[PDB]
RNA sequence: CGACUCUUAGCGGUGGAUCACUCGGCUCGUGCGUCGAUGAAGAACGCAGCUAGCUGCGAGAAUUAAUGUGAAUUGCAGGACACAUUGAUCAUCGACACUUCGAACGCACUUGCGGCCCCGGGUUCCUCCCGGGGCUACGCCUGUCUGAGCGUCGCU
RNA sequence: CCCCGGAGCCCCGCGGACGCUACGCCGCGACGAGUAGGAGGGCCGCUGCGGUGAGCCUUGAAGCCUAGGGCGCGGGCCCGGGUGGAGCCGCCGCAGGUGCAGAUCUUGGUGGUAGUAGCAAAUAUUCAAACGAGAACUUUGAAGGCCGAAGUGGAGAAGGGUU
RNA sequence: CGAAAGACUAAUCGAACCAUCUAGUAGCUGGUUCCCUCCGAAGUUUCCCUCAGGAUAGCUGGCGCUCUCGCACACGCAGUUU
RNA sequence: ACCCACCCGACCCGUCUUGAAACACGGACCAAGGAGUCUAACACGUGCGCGAGUCGGGGGCUCGCACGAAAGCCGCCGUGGCGCAAUGAAGGUGAAGGCCGGCGCGCUCGCCGGCCGAGGUGGGAUCCCGAGGCCUCUCCAGUCCGCCGAGGGCGCACCACCGGCCCGUCUCGCCCGCCGCGCCGGGGAGGUGGAGCACGAGCGCACGUGUUAGGACCCGAAAGAUGGUGAACUAUGCCUGGGC
RNA sequence: CGCGACCUCAGAUCAGACGUGGCGACCCGCUGAAUUUAAGCAUAUUAGUCAGCGGAGGAGAAGAAACUAACCAGGAUUCCCUCAGUAACGGCGAGUGAACAGGGAAGAGCCCAGCGCCGAAUCCCCGCCCCGCGGCGGGGCGCGGGACAUGUGGCGUACGGAAGACCCGCUCCCCGGCGCCGCUCGUGGGGGGCCCAAGUCCUUCUGAUCGAGGCCCAGCCCGUGGACGGUGUGAGGCCGGUAGCGGCCCCCGGCGCGCCGGGCCCGGGUCUUCCCGGAGUCGGGUUGCUUGGGAAUGCAGCCCAAAGCGGGUGGUAAACUCCAUCUAAGGCUAAAUACCGGCACGAGACCGAUAGUCAACAAGUACCGUAAGGGAAAGUUGAAAAGAACUUUGAAGAGAGAGUUCAAGAGGGCGUGAAACCGUUAAGAGGUAAACGGGUGGGGUCCGCGCAGUCCGCCCGGAGGAUUCAACCCGGCGGCGGGUCCGGCCGUGUCGGCGGCCCGGCGGAUCUUUCCCGCGCGGGGGACCGUCCCCCGACCGGCGACCGGCCGCCGCCGGGCGCAUUUCCA
């Protein structure tokens, strides 16, 4: 159960506040898992997707062992652009299909300072816990 | 349903001579709704025959013996493995019926215990069928956060949380009560009577010293004990078919005399 | 119209009451409210008595109530002077204190006096300072007890 | 058989019931309990590269600064930026800013007429002329200055 | 002059239904109009809640439609097929904004009336051409007509607000 | 307001229009939602500023209780008659 | 169950009405909506708990409430309500009687010892006792078991009647009492008013029906009241223009 | 005829301050109806209610007795429960209607004028310096102004107070700063930010899974986390979250210690001598409203108009009289209490697009009205726009093919797509309008058959074929039932132990203060009674409350038995 007071467990609450979230949350909501090998490595699940990560669709049509170079964040349409993952549309004009970040899968990130240093305290967090369940 | 709900409208009744129908209609403007129906239950717009008030006697206040009554009488029959089969629980492999534990399980602070508690003792297979019921409510209520529905488990109660509650918490289908608190809410689901629970020694020894025996009070619940019986053989058959009933009765007349 | 025998029954519901109709669906919310808000009391006046002062003996007036007794408002005038603490400190050590009181038996009044006599013996006046002047009592009288006295100080039983 | 009419069924229309959804309501509760001459609420008129409405803002006008965040915004364009850099985009919001009416204040509501001090062109204080800036509501209190009275006195 | 773990049974007292949801099952008689009105029973029906069905459901829920198959005195119900595309029901309890033919009822929709009434105030049109997919109606030219300077002309006021 | 017609006062005048009090009151019209089963009326009484309504008796239903004995072994009651 | 045929039957519903197929009203058709509700108070019935009691509110103690604004507990458990006592306008008063023996004159009156203790008549479900049968494969003896049972009893509830007691009231009477002897206080007999007593039945909770007060089954006036908006039409006055 | 004091008054765009409007759920002051009820109506009622005006605050108002009572007396205000639908009012009709006591929530008490003493000992504004400065303050210094004796400040206010003499005991309280230490209850106060568990494992459905079986180890992992949401269906483990006395970073609060700057020489009792109270107010008369308040509950106007052992109250007018009880005509005060407006959250046995707010949407919008005001309708393609390229007919709208989609029998007002109503296709009928009930017939539509439906099941007799038995013993296991209650555990009624009784506790208006402790009372012992527990023996219900042996019976497994048996099959 959830026990916190403040929060809200209310569907119409839950759903308006994820809708009409604004970009800096919807980055956070955006968030996809990591590879195994990466699991391994950084002691992280998973981490906020972005421009030009290296990818893996998971789940659907497009479900396949390819590893494409994301391509564009559509954060209002809480959507992500993948290199081949495509259609042909009437008149043959490819159109970039939309995966949602969630079923993706991280192999290779694009790492800057930023995303460095976010990697160290989300690692850091987690061996707190560990040290504190041991 | 709000107070200004169908009366906000300023409606006067063309009166009768226009044709049709003497209900309040909208009054003026060049819209749709001009020379309508208002305040009439039965309108679009409208008012709700008697609006429903706040003031509805919502809460119902119960006799306090009787409501003790109420938690021997659930109680009672959690003993009883008719009566608690009969209710759903699937207590064929469980040691013993009123199930009373060791009082380590005060202790377990993580589900792992509990879960493995639950599986020594055989009870497990409720929790199973727990998850089994786990599906989605039908209609409306889904819409309004009791989306999910599912089983009630086994009751385990406890005489002191010293880390208990926290263990089985996640197990879903499991309530947990104090034996100082019980509520026959949780002892009587559905106002049905059975339900298999699980007792610690330290509260399965706390229940006489609360509830008094038949030839001690309470002594903890001031002026009380348990309600007197009506009938004492409860087995009517042991009763008919004794000597000094039989003995007593005319030959039965069974011959069947049709037309 | 009334129709063969019954209480010809008088309600008062010719005004307009549902506009004054008041629910209690608060009650809880409130119970707690005070709940809190008298823990809180208590914890701010650390090993002072949660109740409040002590306060005198007092018979209620009236023929019907006449044999029972309650606590009053606050001690006398002359029950502080015969017991023998001002009336301007009496109010700093958790005495209660009306002045308004008469004192018109002294059966009443000599009960109320061995009341404050009782409070002073059992009362653990701290010093100001942490460096201990008269008065004050001894720091094992202290360490022994900074404890709060749960309900009514020194209950009246009839 | 013929047309027409009636009935039933198939399929198609018309129409938008039903069912299923729900970023909306309705009710109950909790905490706090803050507007204004330092110009409120409200109104007006403005402001987008393409924008009418809703929203958001005020001639610094879909916003400036700051702090937090850390790559977008995206209908299309265009762009920026080096996203190893105060740094896109959101959020917060303490700095800055805030057109005109409005208690509404120079006097009027035409958007009309003014007065008084200072500044720039205009002069070379020559007042004009133009532009900018600052004052110019009523009531009231504490003081201040100037006064009034065959009001009550004193000295001359 | 004996025992039913065996008399063999139309009566069996040694143990007892195929039958016994004892709110069950069974037998005999009698009777059955009904407004207003009253009461009982509804395994009749709607929506939500606690229980409960190791219920059902993308291998197809709800709804919808059906010259298909049935059940029930009836309220109603169940199955087949079609359509649909995401939820839904049985039982035990509790709860109610719970069942429509009517209210010159309310809101929305649709007919017959009906291709009917009707498109009749103020004299008037015709020929050719152009454009154009297309001309009774546009435009140009030609003719014939009217308003007849108290104008069907030429300019404002108010009002409109881009005409 | 009226040289007077109760005329006119924004299609409204023997008392304008708007919002509220207001869901104003109504012994009077109208309507009042599923099935089976069982029982089943009254339009007469007295009182009423009562006569298109109430009250009160009556007539209806429901809940019962107390007894009775077809369990060879009955008392009481009647829209009769003697 | 779809269509068609034929024989017989068969006027259109709703409604008010003594009477509706009506030349009585409402109704073209379909969908959705649409009217005996809730609160309070009373009464009776029924179900449950406890019972001369019962009670839960209000308050408090236990939790951040996930379920909890629940659940539990309280010398508050009873302040208090209702109930356990009436009757009188009130001052007030306030439900026991009998018997026996003795002492006062047994005076159907006054005082002292013992015993019983809510009176009696009729009817009363039911219990209880039971003469006597009625047999047993024989003549008698003879405990055991029934079945019935004439006759006789205790008699619940309830009903009818008669007694009795309490309060009000009247009438008539004769005695008692003492810190205060008094315009003091107390009793008796016989009527008569009381929503009384005469070995208790209530309290709380829940459902049902009925009756009310509330918008009160739903729809409906003509009106009434408060506070505001309009003389752009029109009525009349005035100012300034135009026209014949 | 001047100059100077003051008094009363003006004027300043004089210096510096404040007030004005809004909101209005709650609150305070006025004002104030009528529908309505009374079955009519006028008093009454509706109601001190709607509308009207005024003014506030986070609450407001009230509040420290000119009180209750009549007691063995209580002791500010507010709130709840009760008092109580009571006392009372009332065309004594309809109807209306409090208070005290009692129990709670909370709890907090104070200050002037006066009377007096103190060299006005007081206040405001200037100006110079040091600190402090986003709630203009401290300290110092100025013959720098003014207010003020027509009275400022300290002491002091009815609970008494002042001044005096000696009885006693001793001396911390406050603020302006500047630091520093412990981050200080949802279990680290408040705010902000950023963080933290476990499968996309197998197979298999599916357009897509999130669905269904599965995953040796005791059960895939995690589980203080199986709330909720999102993600191409239904997800504890995909993602955001959720749990946690979990983490880190900011900021702010609140309280603890140190230093400085100031202020501050601040008691109590005992005896004496003094001191003491709010006027056009009380009170009366009155008229009008108001109240349950009745020969006047409260508020008003007008007239009268006070006193000081007075005054007020003491619920029936007055006189006499005793008692009781407060101390009016000046003021401040947190708290429990209220909250349909606001900001910010949480929840629901509510509604689910004719509902729910007028309003799920560019709604107080469009639109109407001169104006006050009135006031709608209107949600849904799909997982994804993949929103139909291209070919062709047409001036075009429209089509026909093609394509996308799981589907366009989802084509931009597009989920589902009812009925009325219409078009057509098929079938059937047709001069008494249609339609209907009952009864048959004929035709259709499908549905069940049968290419014999002769339907199965027992038992038996015969005829074929095939496995191991049953019957019996033997060994093992398990179950039932039984009495000898045999032996022991188990428990009901009784009796014995007075044995638990102090190694058995509670309760009691039983007793005792021979006891103890604390102040005749409280607490604890100590007797006593009632109730609940140990020891063994005896009798009895030997009770479904169990064990152990023995018996009898049953069943299963395995041993035995090979075939006139016991099965299977035709
Ligand atoms: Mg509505
Ligand atoms: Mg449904
Ligand atoms: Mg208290
Ligand atoms: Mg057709
Ligand atoms: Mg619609
Ligand atoms: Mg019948
Ligand atoms: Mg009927
Ligand atoms: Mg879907
Ligand atoms: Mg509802
Ligand atoms: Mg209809
Ligand atoms: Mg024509
Ligand atoms: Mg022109
Ligand atoms: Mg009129
Ligand atoms: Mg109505
Ligand atoms: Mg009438
Ligand atoms: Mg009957
Ligand atoms: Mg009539
Ligand atoms: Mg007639
Ligand atoms: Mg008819
Ligand atoms: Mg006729
Ligand atoms: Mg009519
Ligand atoms: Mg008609
Ligand atoms: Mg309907
Ligand atoms: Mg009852
Ligand atoms: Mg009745
Ligand atoms: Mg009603
Ligand atoms: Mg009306
Ligand atoms: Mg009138
Ligand atoms: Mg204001
Ligand atoms: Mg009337
Ligand atoms: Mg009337
Ligand atoms: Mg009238
Ligand atoms: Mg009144
Ligand atoms: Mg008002
Ligand atoms: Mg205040
Ligand atoms: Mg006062
Ligand atoms: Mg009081
Ligand atoms: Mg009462
Ligand atoms: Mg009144
Ligand atoms: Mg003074
Ligand atoms: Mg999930
Ligand atoms: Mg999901
Ligand atoms: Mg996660
Ligand atoms: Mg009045
Ligand atoms: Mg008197
Ligand atoms: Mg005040
Ligand atoms: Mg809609
Ligand atoms: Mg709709
Ligand atoms: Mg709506
Ligand atoms: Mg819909
Ligand atoms: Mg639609
Ligand atoms: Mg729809
Ligand atoms: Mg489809
Ligand atoms: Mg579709
Ligand atoms: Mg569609
Ligand atoms: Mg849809
Ligand atoms: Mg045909």
């Amino acid at each position: 159960m959830k026990f916190n007071p403040f929060v809200t467990s209310d569907r119409s609450k839950n759903r308006k506040r994820h809708f009409n979230a604004p970009s800096h949350i919807r980055r956070k909501i955006m968030s996809s898992p990591l590879s195994k090998e990466l699991r391994q490595k950084y002691n992280v699940r998973s981490m906020p997707i972005r421009k030009d990560d290296e990818v893996q669709v998971v789940r659907g049509h497009y479900k396949g062992q390819q590893i494409g170079k994301v391509v564009q964040v559509y954060r209002k349409k809480y959507v992500i652009y993948i290199e081949r993952v495509q259609r042909e549309k009437a008149n043959g004009t490819t159109v970039h299909v939309g995966i949602h970040p969630s079923k993706v899968v991280i192999t290779r990130l694009k790492l800057d300072k930023d995303r460095k240093k976010i990697l160290e305290r989300k690692a850091k967090s987690r061996q707190v816990g560990k040290e504190k369940g041991k | 349903v709000s107070e200004l709900a169908g009366h906000q409208t300023s409606a006067e009744s063309w009166g009768t001579g226009r044709a049709v129908a003497r209900i309040p209609r909208v009054r003026g403007g060049g819209t749709h709704r001009s020379g309508q129906g208002a305040f009439g239950n039965m309108c679009r717009g409208g008012r709700m025959f008697a609006p429903t008030k706040t003031w509805r006697r919502w809460h119902r206040r119960v006799n306090t013996t009787q409501k003790r009554y109420a938690i021997c009488s659930a109680l009672a029959a959690s003993a009883l493995p008719a009566l608690v089969m009969s209710k759903g629980h699937r207590i064929e492999e469980v040691p013993e019926l009123p199930l009373v534990v060791e009082d380590k399980v005060e202790g377990y602070k993580k589900t792992k215990e509990a879960v493995l508690l639950l599986k020594k003792l055989k009870a497990w297979n409720d929790i199973k069928k727990v998850y089994a019921s786990q599906r989605m409510r039908a209609g409306k209520g889904k819409m309004r956060n009791r989306r999910r529905i599912q089983r009630r488990g086994p009751c385990v109660i406890y005489n002191e949380d010293n880390g208990i509650v926290k263990a089985f918490r996640n197990i879903p289908g499991i309530t947990l009560l104090n034996v100082t608190k019980l509520n026959i809410l949780k002892l009587a689901p559905g106002g049905h009577v059975g339900r298999f629970c699980i007792w610690t020694e330290s509260a399965f020894r706390k229940l006489d010293d609360l509830y008094g025996t038949w030839r001690k009070a309470a002594s903890l619940k001031s002026n009380y004990n348990l309600p007197m019986h009506k009938m004492l053989n409860t087995d009517l058959s042991r009763i008919l078919k004794s000597p000094e009933i039989q003995r007593a009765l005319r030959a039965p007349r069974k011959k069947i005399h049709r037309r | 119209a009334p129709s063969r025998n019954g209480m010809i029954l008088k309600p008062h519901f010719h005004k307009d009451w549902q506009r004054r109709v008041a629910t209690w669906f608060n009650q809880p919310a409130r119970k707690i409210r005070r709940r809190k808000a008298r823990q809180a009391r208590a914890r701010r006046i650390a090993p002072r008595p949660a109740s409040g002062p002590l306060r005198p003996i007092v018979r209620c007036p009236t023929v019907r109530y006449h044999t029972k007794v309650r606590a009053g408002r606050g001690f006398s005038l002359e029950e502080l002077r015969v017991a023998g603490i001002h009336k301007k400190v009496a109010r700093t050590i958790g005495i209660s204190v009306d002045p308004r009181r008469r004192n018109k038996s002294t059966e009443s009044l000599q009960a109320n006096v061995q009341r404050l006599k009782e409070y002073r013996s059992k009362l653990v006046l701290f010093p100001r300072k942490p460096s201990a002047p008269k008065k004050g009592d001894s720091s094992a009288e202290e360490l022994k007890l900074a404890t709060q006295l749960t309900g009514p100080v020194m209950p009246i039983r009839n």
